């Protein structure tokens, strides 16, 4: 399997001969060919998609792993005073604020103002330093950097760099699917994704979404 | 400079004065005489050309493509579907036994353990499973829009919105090309005032809560009574 | 500065490579920001231009007529209903939409014909916007003038252009600070003033987060 070029694997499989727009050129990892509504025909608004899908897909995959975690670990034996991931916010108004790993002793955070202020100040410091660099990095790629962002060194060789960029953007667009899943199935059942899938399998063809599809229905 | 009988609209195969108001520069425009100047990649080659992109998200031509293909395609959906979403209940309260012919309670007659009876008749398809009519769905909806985006088994080069061979055009009124230039307007008028409707069913659902029919009905009874202005205070802020 | 490669930017000093190559700095508020890259268009940018102005000079007065009202309701007014998002609801009243509480003044009864009177307005000013009219022929789709200056403020070019980044910058306020009217009015259902009242009652407890935990699904 190719991944680029002219003969790469494509959206539709092999429904795609026709449907692939003239500028979706086997150049960029995840180019499938998925352009219908034709919103990257500009090359420079496509080079601003571009970086827009692998930061939502780099973002998403941390959070898919941060909503899975703690629920995990909350069976698997810890205590999570809230351990549902669209709850554990609301930690901090409890009795003893949002201790990590239910340790007391480990954050015991209290002030969700203190909290968000540091978040704000950091995390602009980082995304400033992402679009324009600063201490780790002056003039790289504004997606993939390098240097203090290869510690390992996997992406040296550029065939090895390619594969590991298709394989980052699909992992991705996996994991911005499934959190989009997470947003409207927490939505619609308000309970968490682990245990949606539990129920899913106590009972697969009476436990399925459409189990609670009457329940956005006006009736006057 | 007429007679009577020419103003009055007599003789057919008098037309190609009468694109003039649907192709061309000097054709109909979106605020009629006050609508100055429209956007030049508005030429007025494609039907429903109007002049309408107050947004300028049509400016470049491909994408000017690719929304011209989503704009007719939810045109035919929402023909469809909204011709859909009155049939069953015109029918219902014409007399035919449907269990819910609301649009937005019809799809949760597949959880009656009577099934999913087509017009309220049990030897009729008589649908339990809404899983495997789901699976029916996908497995046909995607051989048929695979089918539609390259190329199938009803022409292969055919056109990407009006293939029009003897599948998709097989009562031939789209051979005269001024007949074809003219029913492209009306498809997309129609389509655009039922995609317009669609969005009224869908607004109606979600603010007044019951049918479309019912609510043309109790509008009826007393307009000035009941409105839309009725449920203004619906969605207050509590 | 406010234009040319020099001006001011979104992101202040961490701005120099996060600005697109055609964001020249020609048009008023030009501070960089286009991430999505969707002004990349010439004409979509002209076009996105008039709809943030248009979107800024009726978020300005929307904004002003929101606050106006409440101020005037404690000031001593009655107001019937001064909360902004239940202004409307004064027609289905007993005497009707009084304007400032006096029943001499509009006295208005029927909602159906107030819109009416209103879309016919609207669109002639609208269509009259975009092609012209009785005041203007042939004039800047945005910056007309010359019936929309009775007081001639902007004769001078350097005026004209320091006050079109005053007024991009007042209506980009305005926008955010009427976003936040909505978000604001369906999270908490109380009016912008009395939101402030609030917050100036105990800023520390009667913030935002005091409404966080009020969708969340739960089942
Ligand atoms: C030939 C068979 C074949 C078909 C039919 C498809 C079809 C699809 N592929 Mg694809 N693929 C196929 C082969 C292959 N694909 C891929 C690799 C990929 C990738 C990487 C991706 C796709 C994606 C897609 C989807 C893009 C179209 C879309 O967004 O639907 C839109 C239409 C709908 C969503 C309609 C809904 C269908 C269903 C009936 C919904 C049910 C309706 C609800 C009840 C409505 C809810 C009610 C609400 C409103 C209240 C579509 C499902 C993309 C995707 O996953 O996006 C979703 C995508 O990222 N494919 C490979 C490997 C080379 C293939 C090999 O042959
Ligand atoms: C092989 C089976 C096949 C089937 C069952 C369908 C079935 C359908 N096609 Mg379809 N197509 C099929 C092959 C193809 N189509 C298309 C191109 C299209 C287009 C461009 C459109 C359809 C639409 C439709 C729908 C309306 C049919 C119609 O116009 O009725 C008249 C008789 C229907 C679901 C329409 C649609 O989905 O709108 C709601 C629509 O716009 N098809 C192509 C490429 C030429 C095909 C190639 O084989
Ligand atoms: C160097 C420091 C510096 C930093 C970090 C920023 C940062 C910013 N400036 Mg900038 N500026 C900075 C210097 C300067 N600015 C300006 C002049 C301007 C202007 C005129 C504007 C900006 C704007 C912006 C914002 C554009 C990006 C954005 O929209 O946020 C996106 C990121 C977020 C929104 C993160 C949110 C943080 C918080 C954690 C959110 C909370 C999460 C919620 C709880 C989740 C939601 C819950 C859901 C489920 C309901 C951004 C916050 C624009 C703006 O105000 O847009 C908002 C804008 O119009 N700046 C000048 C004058 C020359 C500066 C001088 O140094
Ligand atoms: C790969 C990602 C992924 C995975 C593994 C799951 C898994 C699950 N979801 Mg989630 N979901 C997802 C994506 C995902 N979902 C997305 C993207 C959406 C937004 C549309 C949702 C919206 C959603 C809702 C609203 C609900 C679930 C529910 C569920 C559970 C029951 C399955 C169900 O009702 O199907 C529903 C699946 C969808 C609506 C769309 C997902 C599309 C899948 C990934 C592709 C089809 C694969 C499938 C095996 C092929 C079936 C063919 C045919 C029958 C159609 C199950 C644990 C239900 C639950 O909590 O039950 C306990 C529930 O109420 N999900
Ligand atoms: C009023 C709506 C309307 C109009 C005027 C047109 C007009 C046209 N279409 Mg479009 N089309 C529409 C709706 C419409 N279509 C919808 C809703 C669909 C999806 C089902 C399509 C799918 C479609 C395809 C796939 C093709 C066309 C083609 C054509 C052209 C020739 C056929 C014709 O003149 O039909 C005139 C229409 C009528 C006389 C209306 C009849 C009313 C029906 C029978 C009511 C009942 C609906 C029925 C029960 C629903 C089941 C289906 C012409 C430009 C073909 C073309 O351009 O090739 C040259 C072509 O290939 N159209
Ligand atoms: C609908 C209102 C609106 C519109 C159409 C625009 C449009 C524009 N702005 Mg303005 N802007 C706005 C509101 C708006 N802005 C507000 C409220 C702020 C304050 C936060 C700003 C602050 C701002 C700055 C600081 C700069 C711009 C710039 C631009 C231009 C390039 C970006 C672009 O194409 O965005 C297109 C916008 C849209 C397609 C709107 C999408 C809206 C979605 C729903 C998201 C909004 C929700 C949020 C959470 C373009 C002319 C840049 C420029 O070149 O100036 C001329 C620039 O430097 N804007
Ligand atoms: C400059 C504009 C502006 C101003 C002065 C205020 C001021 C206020 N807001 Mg509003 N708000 C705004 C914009 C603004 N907001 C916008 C754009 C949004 C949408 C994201 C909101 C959404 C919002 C909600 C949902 C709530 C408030 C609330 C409040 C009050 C408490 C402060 C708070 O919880 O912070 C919340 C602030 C934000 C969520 C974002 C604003 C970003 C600021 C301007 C930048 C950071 C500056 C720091 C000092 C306070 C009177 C709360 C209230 O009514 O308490 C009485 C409340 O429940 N606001
Ligand atoms: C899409 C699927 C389309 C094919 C559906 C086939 C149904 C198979 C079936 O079980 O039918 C079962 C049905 C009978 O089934 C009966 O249906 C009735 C309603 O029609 C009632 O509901 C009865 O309860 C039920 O017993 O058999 C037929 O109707 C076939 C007879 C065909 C008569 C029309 C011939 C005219 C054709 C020429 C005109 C068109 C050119
Ligand atoms: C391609 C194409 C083509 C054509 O042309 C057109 C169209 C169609 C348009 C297109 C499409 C598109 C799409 C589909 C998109 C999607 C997106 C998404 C889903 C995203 C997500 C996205 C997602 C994301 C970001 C996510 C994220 C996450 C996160 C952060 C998390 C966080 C968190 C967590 C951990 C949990 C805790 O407790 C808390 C919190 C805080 C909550
Ligand atoms: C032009 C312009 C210009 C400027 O520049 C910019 C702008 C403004 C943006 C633009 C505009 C646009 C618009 C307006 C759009 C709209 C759309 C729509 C409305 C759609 C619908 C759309 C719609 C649609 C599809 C619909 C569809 C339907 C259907 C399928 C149905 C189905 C069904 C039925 C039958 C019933 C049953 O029981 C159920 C169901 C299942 C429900
Ligand atoms: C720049 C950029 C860049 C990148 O590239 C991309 C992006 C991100 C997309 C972009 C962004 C954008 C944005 C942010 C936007 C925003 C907007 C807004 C906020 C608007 C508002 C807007 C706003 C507005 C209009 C407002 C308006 C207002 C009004 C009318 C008012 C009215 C009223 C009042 C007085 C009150 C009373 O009782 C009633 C009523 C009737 C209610």
């Amino acid at each position: 399997i190719e991944w680029y070029g002219p003969d790469r694997p494509k959206f539709l499989g092999p429904f795609s001969e026709g449907d692939t727009p003239a500028y979706l050129t086997g150049e960029f990892p995840g180019d499938y060919g998925w352009d219908t509504a034709g919103l990257s025909a500009d090359p420079e608004t496509f080079k601003r998609y571009r970086e827009l899908e692998l930061i939502h897909a780099r973002w998403a995959m941390l959070g898919a792993l941060g909503c899975i975690t703690p629920e995990l670990l909350a069976k698997n034996g810890i205590p999570f005073g809230e351990a549902v991931w669209f709850k554990a916010g609301a930690q901090i108004f409890a009795e003893g604020g949002l201790n990590y790993l239910g340790n007391e002793n480990l954050i015991h955070a209290q002030s969700i103002i203190a909290t968000l202020a540091f978040q704000v100040v950091v995390m602009g410091l980082a995304e400033a330093y992402r679009a324009n660099g600063g201490p780790l990095g002056e003039g790289l790629d504004p997606l993939h950097p390098g240097g203090a962002f290869d510690p390992l060194g996997l992406a040296d060789d550029p065939d090895t760099f390619a594969e590991l960029k298709v394989k980052e953007i699909k992992n991705g667009r996996l994991a911005m699917f499934s959190m989009f899943g997470f947003f409207v199935q927490a939505i619609v059942t308000g309970k968490g994704p682990i245990q949606n899938l539990d129920d899913h399998l106590a009972n697969p063809t009476a436990v399925n979404a459409f189990a609670y599809a009457t329940k956005f229905t006006p009736s006057a | 400079k007429k007679t009577i009988r020419e103003k009055a609209g007599w003789w057919s195969n008098g037309g190609n004065e009468k694109l003039s108001a649907f192709y061309g520069p000097d054709r109909g425009l979106w605020l009629g005489p006050l609508s100055g100047t429209t956007p030049a990649y508005l030429t007025g080659e494609f039907p429903g050309d109007y002049g309408w992109d107050s947004a300028g998200l049509s400016a470049d031509p491909e994408t000017f493509k690719r929304y011209r293909e989503l704009e007719l395609i939810h045109a035919r959906w929402a023909m469809l579907g909204a011709l859909g979403c009155i049939t069953p209940e015109l029918l219902a309260k014409n007399g035919t036994p449907i269990v819910e012919p609301v649009w937005f309670k019809a799809g949760a007659q597949i959880f009656a353990e009577g099934g999913l009876d087509y017009l309220g008749n049990p030897g009729l398809v008589h649908a339990q499973s809404i899983l495997a009519t789901l699976a029916v769905q996908v497995i046909l909806m995607g051989a048929i829009e695979g089918y539609r985006v390259n190329g199938g088994p009803a022409g292969e080069g055919l056109d990407k919105l009006h293939p029009g061979g003897q599948f998709f055009d097989p009562l031939g009124l789209a051979e005269d090309p001024d007949a074809f230039a003219e029913l492209k307007v009306k498809e997309i008028k129609n389509g655009r005032l039922a995609m317009f409707s669609m969005f009224g069913f869908f607004v109606q659902a979600i603010v007044t809560g019951k049918g479309p029919l019912a609510n043309l009905d109790e509008h009826l009874a007393s307009p000035f009574t009941s409105n839309a202005f009725t449920y203004a205070q619906k969605f207050t802020p509590q | 500065e406010f234009y040319g490669p020099n001006r001011a930017k979104w992101l202040g000093p961490y701005s120099e490579n996060a600005t697109p190559a055609y964001l020249t700095g020609e048009f008023p508020g030009d501070y960089g920001w286009d991430t999505a890259g969707l002004s990349a268009d010439p004409e979509t940018f002209k076009r996105y231009r008039e709809l943030e102005l248009i979107h800024a000079r009726w978020a300005m007065l929307g904004a002003l007529g929101c606050i106006t009202p409440e101020l005037l309701a404690k000031s001593g007014t009655q107001f019937g209903e001064a909360v902004w998002f239940k202004a409307g609801a004064q027609i289905f009243s007993e005497g009707g939409l009084d304007y400032l509480g006096n029943p001499s003044l509009v006295h208005a009864q029927n909602i159906v014909a107030t819109l009416a009177v209103q879309v016919i307005l609207m669109g002639l000013v609208e269509g009259y916007r975009v092609n012209g009219g009785p005041a203007g022929e042939g004039l800047d789709p945005l910056y007309p003038g010359e019936s929309f200056d009775p007081l001639g403020l902007a004769d001078d070019p350097d005026t004209f252009a320091e006050l079109k980044v005053k007024e991009i910058k007042n209506g980009r306020l305005a926008m955010f600070s009427m976003f936040g009217f909505f978000v604001q009015a369906i999270v908490t259902g109380k009016g912008p003033i009395q939101n402030l009242d609030d917050h100036l009652s105990n800023p520390t407890v009667n913030n935002a987060f005091a409404f966080a935990t009020k969708f969340t699904p739960s089942a």
